[PDB]
């Protein structure tokens, strides 16, 4: 049972790169 | 101005003492909010936790002894992570809750969760994990509160259980530490300047190491305030290092097996560089979400408007007390949403409902934690969040 939903690609270190720039800003 | 604030200060509180004995709770006690701080206690645990380097420090240390004093140095790391003034967090209300999550140095995610299980008597339980290096912690904090006379003090009763899930024992289970809590006082309430102290035991103890750790207080002529002392054990009487310093300072670790050497520093708290905690917005926090609850609290007490902020208080806690008696008509009781009663003879009280087993993939443990409750931003919560932790694990095996 889930009380949250779930953002649509859950986050690890291993997708780190699709979510900050090469620079470590966000995108 | 505030030599004035505080001579009134002075007599409120004088007044509260006039009329108790020592040795009794203060449980029906009301305090005044100028000795509040702009959190509830369901955040103020997270201060605890604002040095993670240094558990995973821990977890990557192959040798026992030297594992131990990371922990040590961890759990030591928070304490000074305090208000400067004489001042303590808001008590949470009974359901309230409250999420929290770190961004790591090493691109992982810390992630919390909390709520506030009892009022009567008061009890809070977290849960706090960083899956991507096989860390869990989950404690629970049980405040007594007692006055002494010229002190008064938060007996503290919890516990944290700290689990390495990948370090395992002769019997393949996680390695596991239990870590008590110091008492809180405040003393010279009747003759004297109100000051918060640290004091009595605090206990950490792991599969084949343990240290005692007196917080003492500090004498009339001899000593100084803040100090610690204690030692490293193994469970057979050899002692292995002896701790000493200030908490809120210096701390120092002395080798006992070379005699001649000199006690090094162990933790200088005012070199360190903490983390703080990342919350999502208040525009997408619930009702009885810790800052979203206390906001117009907080927001009086941060102008220094004590009438604002005391009738603010007595609102929230006089709806608290209705529903209460809400309960008491419907013949029910209050059951956590997110925590489940632990099975007998355990460390703690409570435990978070979901299941999450100790060696799946950690990408499957962040999902299950995602799962729990709204942490990370964007993320809404859903209709089951509001039923009882004890009819989501109904379900969690029903369908299985
Ligand atoms: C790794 C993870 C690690 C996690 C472990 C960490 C655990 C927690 C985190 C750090 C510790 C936080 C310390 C908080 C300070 C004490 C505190 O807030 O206790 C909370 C307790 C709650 O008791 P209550 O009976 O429900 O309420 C008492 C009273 N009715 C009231 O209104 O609260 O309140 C009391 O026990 C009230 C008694 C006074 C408390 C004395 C110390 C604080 C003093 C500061 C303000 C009070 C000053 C005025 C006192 C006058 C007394 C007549």
């Amino acid at each position: 049972v889930a009380g949250a939903t779930l953002p649509e690609t859950i986050p690890t270190s291993k997708n780190y790169y699709l979510r900050f720039d090469e620079d470590g800003k966000s995108i | 101005d505030i030599d004035e604030d505080d001579e009134s200060g002075h007599n409120i509180i004088l007044n509260i003492i006039s009329q108790l004995r020592p040795g009794c709770d203060l449980t029906r006690i009301t305090l005044p909010t100028f000795i509040l701080e702009k959190k509830s206690m369901l955040e103020r645990v997270t201060n605890q936790l604002q040095f993670p380097e240094f558990l995973l420090q821990a977890h990557s240390e192959k040798d026992p002894l030297k594992r131990f004093l990371y922990v040590m140095k961890w759990y030591l790391a928070g304490w000074h992570i305090a208000p400067k003034a004489v001042k303590k967090p808001l008590n949470p209300v009974l359901g309230e809750y409250f999420t929290a999550y770190w961004d790591l140095p090493n691109k992982q995610q810390a992630y919390y969760i909390s709520e506030q299980t009892s009022h009567h008597p008061p009890e809070c339980a977290y849960f706090y994990m960083i899956p991507e290096s096989s860390i869990r912690v989950d404690g629970v904090v049980i405040p007594k509160s007692r006055f002494l006379g010229n002190s008064s003090a938060a007996m503290m009763d919890g516990s944290t259980v700290l689990q390495f899930l990948d370090i395992k024992d002769g019997n393949g289970k996680p390695e596991k530490y239990v870590l008590t809590q110091p008492n809180v006082y405040v003393r010279g309430i009747l003759f004297g300047k109100m000051r918060i102290e640290l004091g009595d035991h605090m206990i950490i103890k792991s599969p084949n190491f343990q240290a005692d750790i007196e917080f003492k207080t500090k004498g009339y002529v001899f000593g100084t305030y803040d100090a610690i002392e204690g030692t490293v054990k193994d469970y057979d009487g050899n002692a292995y290092y002896e701790i000493s310093g200030k908490w809120n300072d210096v701390m120092y670790l002395k080798d006992l097996k070379q005699p001649r050497s000199s006690p090094k520093v162990f933790l200088d708290t005012h070199k360190e560089s903490p983390l703080r905690p990342k919350v999502r917005p208040l525009s997408e926090q619930g009702e009885y979400e810790s800052r979203k609850l206390w906001k117009k609290v907080t927001d009086a007490l941060a102008v220094r408007n004590h009438p604002v902020a005391t009738e603010e208080k007595f609102q929230i806690e006089d709806h608290q007390r209705q529903l209460a008696k809400k309960r008491i008509e419907d013949g029910v009781e209050f059951h956590p949403k997110l925590f489940r009663r632990s099975k007998p003879g355990e460390d703690l009280d409570y435990c978070i409902y979901k299941n999450i087993p100790v060696d799946e993939d950690p990408e499957k443990q962040i999902r299950s934690i995602l799962q729990i409750a709204p942490i990370l931003p964007g993320q809404q919560f859903t209709d089951k969040f509001f039923i009882p932790a004890f009819e989501k694990i109904k379900s969690q095996k029903k369908m299985i």
